């Protein structure tokens, strides 16, 4: 599943720090039952200092 | 700022010399010296070692404002957990003092909570702010009418 | 076992570590990602314990940082001697100092600031200095500005030597950990080599240079015709005409005929009536005695020659039945922790600076120091602020020792473990005595304000109302005035003039010193002082004692020193940290030291400083109003904060108008502090998010993400502006008022 | 104050303070009063004069009427 | 007392439990992540409310969330 | 002043007695276990 | 060697210091009317009232507002008796709030040793009831006897 | 130090300064105090007459006081001080 590994996606999740921000997909989990399989890496950190977050494919579009 | 401008534009109008405001309101040392210092001449001399005037209640209410406003700083600068550990030591001291340990509390003594601390410091700041200016404004116009 | 352990070239002298800013910390070595990285870059710049876990490299960093500090102080002294040499009227002031003000700073005539070059006297224009360098150079025997220029270039040479030694003891030959752990040798060479030989060398200067030049300056001799300092050493008959005891020529020193040195080594006491400053025969006997006493005390500890003391053997033999295994491991505290030694040294240096402030208004060591009131007020005020800052930093590094260097395994059942074991009792009884002092001093002030407001002057605490005379101070001042007659025979006069031995010293028509009265007002303000010092001790000692843990947070030592809080839990854990107790003790140091210097300024402008006319009448600056107005807050606001501020606000259009500008800008920095102190991070973070949105709209977003300042950083910025603005307010008001009326 | 509104200070209410000394009683007695009184800086005299109230009985009747109005509320 | 809620964005990184100073959080099995575990708050009556778990949660936005509600002697952190 | 003695009565009750009525009755009320 | 934990227990928040468990101090504190656990609480409340009643005439006759008149005995004693009547109501509302009618005693029954003693009756709704009346009668008589010995008999003292 | 047979001795429920002496007075002193302080026992009764008796005793000497006893009943004894602008 997922759009593609190594692709550029835009986050549609409202409560994330990287909403409407360009991110790079580093891992998509193909195991069933995982709610947020797509792991997206960002060039900028959030207030917690991390750049790695998991999103569903419904919360991302290819840009 | 609004009522400083009102009271100094009018306190120079009422005794005639509007040129004092026209020359001195453009810079803040005129505001400090010709308004905050000059009009406070008979304010803080409301009571002296020599005697007390009719503005003495307005001289106490001015100092009273400088207490309460500054007391608000105690709630607006110092925050909760210092006072919580302080009241923890106070609770130990009351629970171990002979003749005073017999007296209990039903409410556990805690520090003021964080929203409550901001509200108490804000209300003290506001009470001191309204009493320092109510006193100065009602003592620097009613003692020097004009 | 004490010997030199160094090793050669630890780190290569390279600029590649200058280019990477956060090289010292592992978190900052990855580069910036937010704007808080810049603030943690400066916050962790000097924190050498957070860089490495090796105490050897930490101690080398501290040693070369000491050398860099010494280089900065020698650059500063080079500047102040170069300003005396080129930009001062020191020869003009030295011709006659009772009419010409000390000035050593010339401004450039650019934007209207040339009015700040005021008429200080002697055909000179410049900023009137209050640092006391002119009286210090008069006490040093400096006659010409060529000597000031030579001392400036010599200090520049020593500043280059400290920079070279800071490079040398980090990059060429840096000492190892056991070299710094030889504390017995360090105390032996600081007591004997530094404070003993330093006092002996300054005693030799005050025998050969300060004493004859300052004796000729008391005779009215012009400093251009006074012989140069080496002429007293060379022509010893010229030195013998001022003191006949020099005609014997060092033979009474080795034959123990020291009383034949009674011409130039005296125990006089008091002030020179010509100048108003202490005698240099007493200051030379003082330095010779503290040198023959610090050199004796420097031969106490055991280095490697057999004789001496192991101080672990001193400590471990000091154990008592109320403590048990006390004083044991404190040597391991004070040789493996830099912060514990920093706490003790900072407490002694701050308390010592407070000793310096009191022992300089009261026993003025320099000629025409007392009668130049600007110098006395500025020197007392400066040393009180430095002393208060250093004792708050003493409690700071005490708390950092607890959170980062206190090992509980090595400290069982000693003094420190038991002090931690009853810290609730210490903080609670300190809390009681602070509240008791607060009522019994400030509520006494409130009572005086209330009955003075209610028209009851007899219901007050005055010298005419219910009296509260300080009978212990009034007895210790009589004990120090009636001392020379029986308890201290060999004294010509008394230690200070402020004791009660008469001697109304008039220098230049201005009062140097006289008997200082102590009444109800002094009792009230000394109880204010004891109260404020006790409350500062309460916040600071609470932060030291509850740095490890509390009843609230039992794992507070894992959270560190500069952490904001645990969170909104347990009712709210805001400012639980030991850092936040240093942060609040900085405010209580402001309160304590500001009331100390306010009591100082009003007490000596009302009861000491003034003028003497004919037939022995003394008119003070604010005549006799300390005994009646300094018992109420309305008098403090009125006859001190309003009457004496009538020269800082109408100084505009004159040479003292920069004091008016910095008075107002100091009010600005104080009200700017109240922005950081009263607010919090999350509001400013969301406001910065709106500003970042406006930057994203116009494509001017920085990659270094704009962040609000941290909660520890916001409190630090607020207390820095609070201390800077309030201290600069008092600096501007003091240095305008006492220059204007002095 | 209705006879001479230019040279009479408007009195708010009397003061009964047990903490006054004799200077405070003698200094707060203003406006030709029999004791220590507070001078009204609320502009209620100017208001009640302009609106039509002249005597103390009219103000007392207004106070009873607004006691009745507050009781009704 | 305090209500601690775990959301389905959790990755099972366990550091919310490791940061907990009053043993509120525990890791139960789950099927919605690679670690196959989610946090839960059974002893939420023992929660002081310190939000150390929210400080240690790397998920944006947070998976553990503490809501400060009614406060009792557990959540006030008193010893007297 | 019409009646000078009602200053001497109501200011002690509303200044001393009425807070001693109100604060003691509230402290009973706020510490009722119910 | 001198400092012990409280009854041998190091984890109770106290210590057996010389200011706490001296031969002289623990004799004193055990005879003071507040720590008599078997005396009826009206009788020992009269001694807590006589004491505090007496001592409070002093700061009210020598420091009060009417201290410079011939009415300084009458003004300060009724001021001292006024603080008795306020603290009686403070003692009244404390026993209403803390103790409920029909409850047990909120008191430690066990002594310093392991022996079991009877419950202290002062921390009850009826024990603090008789304690409050003991403070009222003892306090008003402690003020009046200190007023009698100072401004009726007028005994010679350096300050009065 | 935990026992599970005496829960009060292992938690800090200690009469640290208490005494178990039954009596130390005599019967003549004890019967005098309980007779006089017998109408002051009940908390609800004592709170009633202290409020009602306390309100009367401050209104009595507030009103029967003289000029020398209290300055607020003395009144002005000099000419009034005229303010500025003829007010
Ligand atoms: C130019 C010669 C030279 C060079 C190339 C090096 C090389 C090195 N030094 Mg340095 N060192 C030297 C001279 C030299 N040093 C001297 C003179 C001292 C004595 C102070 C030392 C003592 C020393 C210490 C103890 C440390 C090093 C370390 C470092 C490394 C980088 C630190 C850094 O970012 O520096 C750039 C630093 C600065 C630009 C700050 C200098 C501040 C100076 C002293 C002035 C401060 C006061 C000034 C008036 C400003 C006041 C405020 C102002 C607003 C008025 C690097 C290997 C560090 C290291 O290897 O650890 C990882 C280390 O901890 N050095
Ligand atoms: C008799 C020898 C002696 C003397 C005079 C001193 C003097 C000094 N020591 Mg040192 N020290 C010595 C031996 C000595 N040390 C021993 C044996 C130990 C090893 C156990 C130490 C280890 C030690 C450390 C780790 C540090 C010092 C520091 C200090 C300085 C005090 C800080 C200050 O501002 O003072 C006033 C400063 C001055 C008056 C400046 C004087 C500088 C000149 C060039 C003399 C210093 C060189 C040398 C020590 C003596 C040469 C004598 C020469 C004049 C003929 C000062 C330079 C502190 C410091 O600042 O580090 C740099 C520091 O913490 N000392
Ligand atoms: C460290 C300080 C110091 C130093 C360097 C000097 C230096 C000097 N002293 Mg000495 N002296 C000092 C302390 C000092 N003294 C003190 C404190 C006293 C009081 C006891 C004196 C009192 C004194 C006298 C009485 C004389 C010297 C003399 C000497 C000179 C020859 C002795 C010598 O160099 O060895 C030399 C210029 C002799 C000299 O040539 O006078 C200039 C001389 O006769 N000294
Ligand atoms: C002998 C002096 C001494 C020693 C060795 C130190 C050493 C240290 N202090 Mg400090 N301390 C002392 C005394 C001293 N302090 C005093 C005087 C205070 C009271 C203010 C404290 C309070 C204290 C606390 C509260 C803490 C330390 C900490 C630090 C550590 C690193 C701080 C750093 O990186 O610098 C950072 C330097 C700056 C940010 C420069 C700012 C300078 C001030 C704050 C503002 C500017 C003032 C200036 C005069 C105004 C000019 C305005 C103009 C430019 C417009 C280091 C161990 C910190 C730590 O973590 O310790 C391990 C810390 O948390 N200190
Ligand atoms: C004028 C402003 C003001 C006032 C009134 C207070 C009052 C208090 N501060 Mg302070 N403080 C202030 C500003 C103020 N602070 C600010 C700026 C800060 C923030 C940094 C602090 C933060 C703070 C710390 C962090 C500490 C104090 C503490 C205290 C107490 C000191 C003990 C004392 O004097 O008891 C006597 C009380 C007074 C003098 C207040 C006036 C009461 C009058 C005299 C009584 C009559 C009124 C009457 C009953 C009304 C009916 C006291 C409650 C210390 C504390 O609680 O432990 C002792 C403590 O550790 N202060
Ligand atoms: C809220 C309105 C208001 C306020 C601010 C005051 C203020 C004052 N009154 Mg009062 N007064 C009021 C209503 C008001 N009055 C009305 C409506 C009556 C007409 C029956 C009176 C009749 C009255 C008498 C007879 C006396 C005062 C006196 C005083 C003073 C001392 C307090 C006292 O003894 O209260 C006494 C209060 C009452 C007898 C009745 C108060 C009823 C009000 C409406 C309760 C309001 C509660 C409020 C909304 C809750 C907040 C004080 C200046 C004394 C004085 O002049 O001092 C020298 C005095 O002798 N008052
Ligand atoms: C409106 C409020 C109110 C009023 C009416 C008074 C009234 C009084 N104050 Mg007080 N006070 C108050 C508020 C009040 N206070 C508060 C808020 C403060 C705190 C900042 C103070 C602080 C203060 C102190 C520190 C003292 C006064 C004193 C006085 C007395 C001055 C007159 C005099 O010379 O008598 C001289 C004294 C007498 C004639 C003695 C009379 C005592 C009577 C007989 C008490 C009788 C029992 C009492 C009524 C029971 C009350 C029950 C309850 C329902 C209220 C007078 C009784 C002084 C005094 O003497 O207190 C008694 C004094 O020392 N006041
Ligand atoms: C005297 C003050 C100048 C001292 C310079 C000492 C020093 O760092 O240079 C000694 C440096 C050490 O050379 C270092 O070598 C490193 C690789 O090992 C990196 O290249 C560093 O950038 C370089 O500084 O020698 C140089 O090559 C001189 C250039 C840097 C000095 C510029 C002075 C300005
Ligand atoms: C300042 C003097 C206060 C007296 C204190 C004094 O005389 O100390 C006496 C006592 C000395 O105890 P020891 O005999 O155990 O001391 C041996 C010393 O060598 C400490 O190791 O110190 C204490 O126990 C501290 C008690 C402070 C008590 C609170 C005082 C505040
Ligand atoms: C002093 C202080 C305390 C201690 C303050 C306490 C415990 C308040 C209680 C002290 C007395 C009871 C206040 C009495 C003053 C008023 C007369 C109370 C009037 C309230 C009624 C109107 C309801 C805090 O708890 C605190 C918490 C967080 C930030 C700052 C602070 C803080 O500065
Ligand atoms: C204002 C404020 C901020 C915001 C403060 C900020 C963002 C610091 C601003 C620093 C400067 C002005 C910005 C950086 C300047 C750069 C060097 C760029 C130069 C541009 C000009 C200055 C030349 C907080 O973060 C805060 C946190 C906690 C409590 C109170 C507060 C608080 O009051
Ligand atoms: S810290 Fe957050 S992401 Fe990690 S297990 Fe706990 S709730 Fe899940």
């Amino acid at each position: 599943i997922g759009p593609k590994r190594g692709s550029i996606v835009k986050v549609l999740r409202r409560e994330s720090y990287w909403f409407n921000d360009t991110g790079k997909v580093v891992a998509v989990d193909q195991a069933p039952g995982v709610r947020y399989p797509v792991v997206v890496r960002f060039d900028k950190v959030n207030y917690a200092g991390v750049s790695t977050n998991n999103y569903s494919p419904d919360e991302l579009e290819q840009s | 700022w609004v009522t400083f401008y009102w009271h100094w534009k009018h306190i120079t109008l009422w005794q005639g010399n509007v040129a004092q405001f026209n020359e001195s309101s453009t810079y803040l040392m005129g505001w400090l010296r010709d308004y905050l210092w000059l009009n406070s001449s008979q304010l803080i001399n409301g009571y002296n070692p020599f005697g007390m005037n009719s503005l003495s209640v307005w001289a106490w209410m001015f100092l009273f404002g400088h207490l309460v406003w500054a007391t608000g700083f105690m709630f607006l600068i110092s925050w909760r957990g210092y006072w919580q550990e302080l009241i923890e030591t106070l609770a130990w001291a009351h629970e171990r003092t002979p003749l005073a340990n017999l007296v209990r509390w039903k409410d556990k003594p805690v520090a003021l909570s964080i929203v409550q601390a901001r509200l108490v410091g804000l209300a003290h700041f506001s009470v001191g702010y309204i009493f320092t200016y109510a006193a100065f404004l009602i003592a620097s116009t009613s003692g020097k009418f004009g | 076992e004490v010997k030199i352990m160094v090793e050669k070239d630890p780190v290569k002298t390279s600029f590649e570590k200058w280019a990477k800013p956060g090289h010292f910390s592992r978190t900052l070595a990855k580069g910036p990602n937010t704007t808080t990285w810049i603030w943690n870059l400066h916050a962790d710049a000097h924190d050498f314990d957070s860089h490495t876990n090796d105490l050897e490299e930490i101690s080398r960093k501290v040693f070369s940082a000491h050398f860099g500090q010494l280089a900065v102080i020698f650059i500063w002294l080079s500047g102040m001697y170069f300003h005396g040499a080129r930009f001062s009227n020191y020869e003009a002031w030295l011709s006659d100092p009772t009419h010409i003000k000390p000035s050593a700073q010339v401004v450039w005539p650019i934007v209207g600031q040339k009015i700040l070059n005021g008429d200080v006297g002697g055909g000179f224009q410049g900023i009137q200095i209050t640092s006391g360098f002119f009286q210090l150079w008069r006490a040093s025997g400096i006659t010409s500005e060529l000597q000031l220029y030579t001392t400036a270039i010599g200090g520049l040479i020593f500043a280059a030597l400290m920079l070279f030694a800071g490079w040398f003891h980090y990059h060429k030959a840096a000492p190892k950990l056991a070299w710094f752990q030889n504390v017995e040798s360090m105390l032996n060479h600081h007591l004997a080599g530094l404070l003993g030989l330093g006092s002996l060398a300054w005693a030799g200067h005050q025998v050969h240079v300060s004493l004859p030049i300052n004796r000729l300056l008391d005779a009215g001799v012009d400093p251009k015709e006074i012989p140069l300092p080496h002429e007293f050493i060379l022509n010893r008959d010229l030195l013998a005409q001022l003191y006949p005891s020099f005609s014997k020529g060092l033979t009474p020193f080795f034959t123990l005929n020291w009383s034949e040195y009674s011409d130039f080594l005296t125990f006089r006491g008091g002030l020179n009536p010509v100048t108003g400053g202490l005698w240099l025969t007493d200051t030379a006997h003082h330095h010779l005695a503290i040198a023959v006493l610090f050199l004796v005390a420097g031969h106490m500890y055991r280095t490697n020659f057999g004789i001496g003391h192991s101080m672990k053997e001193i400590l471990e033999a000091h154990k008592g039945p109320f403590t048990g295994e006390g004083h044991k491991g404190l040597y391991e505290i004070l040789t493996t922790s830099w912060h514990a030694q920093l706490a003790i040294n900072l407490a002694m240096l701050g308390s010592l600076t407070i000793i310096v402030a009191h022992h300089m208004y009261a026993m003025p060591p320099y000629p025409y120091l007392a009668t130049d009131y600007a110098t006395q007020l500025s020197l007392f005020t400066h040393h009180m602020w430095i002393g208060g800052f250093l004792v708050v930093g003493a409690a700071a590094h005490a708390a950092i020792f607890m959170v980062r260097d206190y090992d509980p395994t090595t400290q069982y059942n000693n003094l420190l473990d038991r002090v931690l074991r009853h810290r609730d009792a210490i903080i609670s009884h300190l809390n009681w005595v602070c509240i008791f002092l607060g009522f019994h001093s400030f509520g006494l002030y409130i009572h005086n304000d209330t009955m003075s407001a209610l028209g009851r002057p007899q219901d007050m605490f005055s010298d005419t109302a219910i009296q509260l005379q300080p009978v212990f101070a009034q007895w210790i001042q009589n004990t120090h005035a009636l001392a020379p007659s029986l308890t201290a025979p060999n004294a010509t006069a008394s230690t200070s003039l402020t004791w009660g031995g008469g001697d109304l010293v008039a220098v230049g028509g201005k009062v140097a010193l006289l008997p200082i009265p102590l009444g109800t007002a002094d009792f009230l303000v000394h109880h204010i002082h004891a109260f404020t010092i006790h409350v500062t001790v309460l916040i600071l000692l609470k932060g030291v004692l509850f740095a490890r843990s509390s009843r609230l947070i039992p794992d507070k030592a894992n959270l560190g020193f500069r952490f904001p809080c645990d969170g909104p839990g347990r009712g709210g854990t805001c400012q639980v940290s030991a850092w936040d107790h240093v942060f609040l003790g900085l405010f209580w140091m402001y309160n304590a030291i500001s009331v100390v210097i306010f009591h100082f300024s009003w007490k000596m402008q009302s009861d000491v400083w003034g003028s003497i006319s004919d037939q022995g009448v003394v008119t003070h600056i604010t005549g006799g109003n300390f005994a009646q107005s300094s018992i109420t807050i309305n008098g403090w606001l009125r006859d001190f904060l309003w009457a004496q501020a009538s020269q800082v606000i109408q100084s505009y259009g004159s040479s003292l108008s920069a004091y008016g500008l910095l008075f107002l800008g100091a009010h600005f920095v104080w009200a700017f502090s109240l922005m950081f102190l009263f607010s919090g991070r999350g509001y400013w973070q969301e406001l910065i998010e709106s500003i970042v949105w406006a930057h994203n709209k116009l494509k001017v977003a920085p990659a270094i993400q704009p962040r609000a300042l941290s909660i520890v950083q916001g409190r630090a910025v607020g207390v820095a502006h609070y201390l800077l603005g309030g201290i600069a307010t008092t600096w501007a008001f003091f240095l305008a008022r006492i220059i204007s009326v002095g | 104050w209705g006879q001479d509104p230019l040279h009479v200070r408007p009195i708010a209410h009397a003061i009964w303070d047990p903490h006054f000394g004799q200077p405070a009683v003698e200094a707060f007695t203003r406006g030709g009063a029999s004791g220590p009184v507070n001078i009204a800086y609320s502009g209620v005299y100017q208001w009640w004069y302009t609106i039509g109230l002249r005597t103390n009985q009219d103000l007392y009747g207004g106070s009873i009427f607004l006691l009745f109005v507050s009781a009704l509320f | 007392a305090h209500s601690v809620k775990i959301y389905d964005t959790c990755i099972g990184c366990t550091q919310c439990v490791r940061a907990c100073p009053t043993d509120v959080l525990e890791m139960v099995p789950w099927d919605g992540c690679k670690a196959s575990q989610i946090a839960s708050a059974p002893r939420t009556e023992d929660c002081v409310g310190c939000k150390r778990c929210e400080s240690a949660c790397p998920t944006d936005f947070l998976s553990v969330r503490v809501y400060l509600g009614a406060e009792t002697t557990r959540s006030m952190g008193l010893a007297y | 002043m019409t009646a000078s003695y009602l200053p001497s009565i109501f200011v002690p009750l509303i200044g001393l007695v009425f807070p001693a009525i109100t604060m003691a009755s509230l402290f009973i009320y706020i510490e009722q276990d119910e | 060697q001198v400092i012990e934990p409280l009854n041998g227990d190091p984890f109770i928040g106290g210590l057996e210091t010389p200011v706490t468990s001296s031969p002289l101090i623990a004799w004193y504190l055990s005879n003071l009317p507040a720590y008599r656990t078997a005396v009826a609480p009206l009788l020992r409340g009269v001694e807590i009232g006589l004491a505090h009643g007496y001592l409070l005439v002093g700061p009210f006759v020598l420091a009060g507002p009417l201290r410079n008149s011939a009415v300084r005995g009458e003004a300060g004693s009724l001021a001292a008796a006024g603080l008795v009547a306020i603290l009686t109501m403070c003692l009244t509302i404390y026993g209403i709030a803390s103790f409920k009618e029909g409850e047990a005693s909120k008191a430690p029954s066990l002594t310093l040793t392991g022996r079991q003693k009877a419950a202290d009756k002062l921390q009850t709704a009826e024990g603090w009831a008789g304690f409050t009346g003991g403070f009222f009668f003892g306090g008003l008589s402690g003020v009046a006897w200190a007023y009698i010995l100072l401004y009726v008999l007028n005994l010679p003292y350096p300050v009065k | 130090y935990f026992d599970l047979g005496e829960i009060d001795n292992t938690t800090g429920n200690w009469d640290l300064y208490g005494n178990d002496d039954p009596n130390r007075y005599n019967g003549f002193q004890n019967k005098f105090f309980e007779t006089f302080a017998g109408a002051f026992t009940k908390r609800g009764l004592l709170l009633k007459f202290l409020v009602l008796g306390g309100a009367t005793t401050i209104g009595y000497l507030g009103s029967t006081s003289s000029g020398d006893l209290l300055a607020i009943k003395n009144g002005p004894k000099q000419a009034p001080i005229m303010g500025p602008r003829g007010r």
